[PDB]
Parts: structure tokens; C-alpha cells; sequence
């Protein structure tokens, strides 16, 4: 609110928006980041998942192992 | 002549030549997508010689010529349809283009967004021609011309704006 | 060391002048040339349509008086802060032992 | 390299052609999340259960030890 | 002092680069699609961030620890029982 | 062209392509925040030479080129914040920008704080054009 | 090596100047010539119809002062960084053994 001073303000520009090509490049950036992540971690997840799936497979395998082993040593203590 | 109507574009050099776009009016820089390597322009009366005994191109009717007999390929385009996998060997041109005549009501152009009063006065001109109120003609015309010069100067004070130019001492090795 | 720097700046400043000047650019008004003709350089023809002042040798700078004279001084200053002289006779053991 | 300046409407389509890959791969992501969730649940359960099992087991074992 | 990170709102009513009334839709749609792609990439780090660190770690960590516990317990039990009964 | 409509702004280069903002009209100085350093401007026909065989830049359509493959940076568009602490390597621009067309009564602009009679007269101009009173126009 | 490069640039820059200049192109306004006549070059006649300023020697550049002087310096610099001189007497075994 000065009379003539030109240094007391700056009438904002039309808009601080980029030219479309930068928006396209940004879309591609996010896109490619996400895509890399997907491929790599999907390979990891799947194999690692089938893996510890067979993991809990052998887990409940030794689970029934200790089942018949309890069974087994519970009978053992009954003998005593 | 101004930017907003300019255009980027790839060409389709077959052999040292290429056909000119229908929409072409006037040319500015051309070059390769890679390395820059701006072309420059000359006449046939020279390029033909350079054939007998940088880059040079010229205008033969509706055709462009180039001496070193180039090959460029317009993009691969479509398929899945995400981008225009541009071709290596591509040269890109910048040229002012004939804008489309409106031929429609809601239609618009950069101009109106910018400088409609221009169109307004300039068409009022030919109107005041239809019916003979000349003095109005003179007024309309003067104002249109003034506006127009304002524009071109807006552009001129742009095209070199950054910092003092300084003439390069381009000297080849030795 | 000094003298080699200085003479290098001078010759570098001389060489560039001569080269830029050798380019011999012709300046010209916009609407005249007959570009087609000018670009042809076969012994004779240019149609400077219109005007007649449409093409004139570009105003290259002159060389400087100083390049000349200082290139001068340095030569002798080498030839007095050291005993070397491109034209002068050398010593011998005899004169090393008796200048007479 | 150095590409040309396509008209805006084309850059729009280019931007659009990123979202779909994301969408599909998110679905496999979700299916597999459900899997490792079921797995972890099963895991915790089994673990705690058989842990208490071995606890009472060694309890009875020390009982037999004192009996001897 | 600033960045040009904001979104396309208006068209140049003076200035011969950028937006015109016949191109603004392109800018706006480009912005929308870019933000949507980001939404995806970020939610992805998350699913993926999450998935990975979280479940993978709770699974493997405790399975390994509990199976080592299994070895220990079984061994101890067997040894003790046998030796004591021998006594 | 004057200060009050000027602008400070940071740029995202990407070794060249650095794009021109919509709001742009004309560029005064342009530099880095790092150490203070001024660019200058030239033509393609020279920067291209710099390629084959100080910092220069030029105007390729809607694009800014710089001879060296600079890499100033901005955060990517969807953004989230803006503080940024200007990435060491930031270049800042000083350019005149297209002000906004009024769209509201209580809108405003410096001009009216400072020099409204100007707008008044200049619009009276096109008014006296709408309706034919030309002497008033001249005045 | 340096001296051969430099003198090659200079003579190349001198030769081109002389050749371009030898072409002796005549510039001329568009509507005057009487082309028919001008092209004839039998001792005398040209009808410079109209004007009289319609034909004038094209403005070729001068040569540069520097070509001259630097072509100069290089000559001597060969003749001091090496013992060769196009006019000077050569050595003999005797003077190789006793310069006196």
C-alpha cells in the first residue's frame, strides 16, 4: 500500500504450474518406481511365501511329530 | 510470428530429402534429437556443388533437400498405446504453422485468451468496409496495428532477454 | 616464467585477431540480397537488387599498437635478464679465461 | 537424446498410460498380503501352543526325575 | 525462492508460451494422472513397505527362534528322562 | 516491465529440458543460489558448438537449454510441503510474469494502490471507441 | 609441430583471401544491367541503361595486418629454436673443434 514504490509487492503470476511434459515425466517417474518395486518384491513375496508356506508345512509336520511324540512320551510317563 | 503457434515435429527423411508439411508457413531451427547439431540453410546453387566435390538443406518447391543424404524415421507410434517411442536418427523441426480457421462457435484460440480486442478491431475494419463509414476504418486499423506492434515487441524484448549476448569466437582446433 | 606467460597472452591475442578478421563476413540489409545469387561465388554476377548499399564488409577491429610494441620489449628483456641473443657470438674457453 | 514437443493432449495420454500397471500389480499385492497374514496367524498359534506343550512336558519330565 | 509445484488453474491471457483456452484440459488431466500414479507408488511402498518389513520379519524371526527352542527342549527332555530312569 | 511483478523461483533442469513456466513473459537475471553465479544467454547455433567441441542457455520453443548437463532439482509434482531447503545446486530465476486478469470486485493489484488513474484513462480509451467520441480518445 | 600448424593456418587463410578476391564479382541494381550487353566482354560497350550506379565492384575484404606480421615472427622463431637459417653459413669439422 505504497504510492509509487515498485519494490513493495509482486503481482503473482498467472500460475506456478509446469508445462505438461514435466507432468508426463513425473507420471513416468512414479510409474517406473512402483513398477520396479512390484516386479522385484512380487518375485520375493511369491517364492518366499510358497517357501515359508512349505515352512509351516514342515512346521505342522513337526507339530504332528510332537503330537505323536507327547502321545509317545505321555504313554512313556504312563509306563514310568 | 510468435511461439504459441510454433510446433515441434519429427521428419521422415528418406534420402537427403523430405516433403514439406501442408501446414507450414515459415521455419526456425531444425536439428537432431541427439547432440543438437543445428542445421543451416542454403541454396541449390551451392548444395549441388557440395555434392560434386556440418549440414546444409534447401527448398525445392514442395521438397526439402539435404546434402549428406540423411535418413531419419518418424516415431514407431501406437500398439499398447502409451508413448511415441521416438526413433534414434530423428531430426526435429520448429516451424510456424497455419492455425485453423475457427469454423465453429464455441471454438477458441490462444488469441482470444490473449488479445481479442485485436481481432475485434481488425474485423470491424472490413466491416466498415462493407458499408462506407471509413473514418471508423482508419481508427480500427490504426489500433489494430498498434496492438500488433506491441505484441511483436513483447516478443523481441524476450528472444534475447537473459543476459548480455557476447559474440562467440567459434574457432576450430588450429 | 613471466615472459613466457606474457608472450603467450600476446600471441594468443594476436592469433585470435588475425583469425576472426580472416573470416571476412559481409553484413547486409534484410530485403535486397537475392540470396540465391550472393551464395554463388563463381567469378561474377551478384544482383544487389535494390539499394546498392545492401552488402558491405563487416567492421572487424584493427590490431592494437601495443601488441606490437610490447611483443617488442619482451624480446629484449629476455635478451638482457639472460645472456642469450639470437644473432650474437658465443663464448669459448679462451675468452672465458681472458676476454681480451 | 532430445525429443520433440508434442501437443499437450498427447502428454496427457502418456501420463494416463501409467496408472493401469499400478492397478493390476496392487491386486496381486493384496492377495499375497492375505496369504502372509493367514501364514503369520497360523505361525503364532502353533508356536504358543507347542511352547506351552514343551513347558508342561519338561514339567512332567522333572516330576519323573524326582520320582526316580 | 519458489518452485513451480502448484497445479494448472488459469490460461495465459498474455504470454506466448504455455496454456491456452484450447489446451488447459491437457494440463489438468496430466496433473490428475500424475497424482494418481503417485497415489499408486506411495500406497505401494506401503503394501510393499508393510508386507515386507512386517509379516516377513514376524514369520521368519519367531519360526527360527521357536524351532531352535524345539531342538533344545527335545534334547533336554530325552537326555534327562533316559539318565534318570537309568538311575 | 518493472519489479513489482517480478518473481523469484527455483527450477528443475534435468540436464537441459528445463521447461518454461506458463506465466513467463521476459527474463531478467538468472543464477544459482550456490556461491552466486550468473548465466548468460546465447543461440542454439553456439551452444551446439559447445557440445561437439561460463554457462549459457537458449530458447528452444517452450524449452530452456543449458550447455552443460545441469541438474538443478525441484520436488516432483504431486509434491507434499515445498520447504525443500533449496537443494544445493539450486538455480533461481528472476522473470516478469503475466499478472492475473481481474475476476472480482474486491480483487486488486498494486497498480491501483499506486497508479489507478492510468487504468482509468486507458480503458476510457477503448470506451470512447465503443461509442464514437474520438477527441476524447486522443486526450 | 606448432610452427607447421600455425603457418599452415596462416597460408590457408591467405590463399583463400587471395582467391575469393580474385573472383572480382560486380554487384548491380536489379532494373538496369541490359544483361545482354554486360555478359558480352569484347573490348567495349556496356549499356548501363538508366542510373549509372547500376554496376560496382563487390566489396571484398582487405587482407589482415596480422597475417603479415605473424607469418613474420614464425619465420624467425624457427630460426632461433633451431640453428637453421636460409642465408647463413654452415659448420665444418674444424669449427666444430675450434670456433676460432
Amino acid at each position: 500500500v505504497n504510492n509509487v514504490g515498485q519494490f513493495g509487492a509482486t503481482e503473482g503470476s498467472i500460475g506456478a504450474y509446469k508445462q505438461a511434459a514435466e507432468y508426463a515425466a513425473d507420471s513416468k517417474y512414479w510409474a517406473l518406481l512402483a513398477e520396479s518395486k512390484f516386479g522385484t518384491i512380487d518375485d520375493l513375496i511369491a517364492e518366499v511365501e510358497r517357501l515359508y508356506q512349505q515352512g509351516v508345512l514342515m512346521k505342522q509336520d513337526i507339530e504332528d511329530l510332537k503330537q505323536d511324540f507327547k502321545d509317545q512320551d505321555a504313554r512313556l510317563m504312563s509306563l514310568i | 510470428r510468435i511461439p504459441p503457434l510454433e510446433k515441434e515435429v519429427y521428419l521422415d527423411i528418406k534420402d537427403g530429402v523430405a516433403y514439406i508439411p501442408p501446414d507450414y508457413l515459415e521455419a526456425q531451427w531444425m536439428m537432431r534429437a541427439k547432440d543438437g547439431t543445428i542445421f543451416q540453410v542454403t541454396s541449390p546453387e551451392e548444395i549441388s556443388y557440395r555434392r560434386q566435390h556440418p549440414v546444409n538443406f534447401a527448398r525445392f518447391g514442395s521438397r526439402f533437400i539435404f546434402y549428406p543424404s540423411i535418413e531419419a524415421d518418424t516415431p514407431y507410434y501406437p500398439d499398447d498405446g502409451s508413448p511415441l517411442i521416438p526413433a534414434e536418427n530423428s531430426v526435429i523441426l520448429s516451424y510456424y504453422a497455419d492455425p485453423p480457421e475457427f469454423h465453429e462457435d464455441t471454438d477458441t484460440s490462444t488469441i482470444l485468451t490473449i488479445a481479442p480486442e485485436l481481432l475485434l478491431y481488425f474485423t470491424l475494419r472490413h466491416a466498415c468496409l462493407f458499408v462506407q463509414d471509413d473514418n471508423g476504418v482508419q481508427k480500427w486499423s490504426a489500433l489494430g496495428k498498434a496492438i500488433l506492434d506491441e505484441m511483436v515487441e513483447q516478443n523481441k524484448k524476450q528472444e534475447y532477454s537473459g543476459s548480455p549476448i557476447a559474440i562467440p569466437n567459434n574457432m576450430t582446433r588450429l | 616464467k613471466d615472459i613466457q606467460d606474457l608472450r603467450t597472452a600476446l600471441v594468443r591475442g594476436y592469433i585470435d585477431n588475425v583469425n576472426n578478421a580472416n573470416y571476412g563476413r559481409y553484413k547486409a540489409l534484410v530485403g535486397a540480397y537475392d540470396r540465391r545469387s550472393l551464395l554463388d561465388n563463381r567469378p561474377g554476377g551478384v544482383v544487389e537488387m535494390e539499394r546498392q548499399d545492401a552488402i558491405d564488409l563487416f567492421p572487424y577491429h584493427n590490431l592494437p599498437q601495443g601488441i606490437d610494441g610490447l611483443l617488442g620489449m619482451s624480446e629484449e628483456l629476455k635478451e638482457t635478464r639472460t645472456g642469450v641473443t639470437k644473432l650474437g657470438m658465443g663464448i669459448n674457453p679462451d675468452v672465458f679465461k681472458n676476454d681480451n
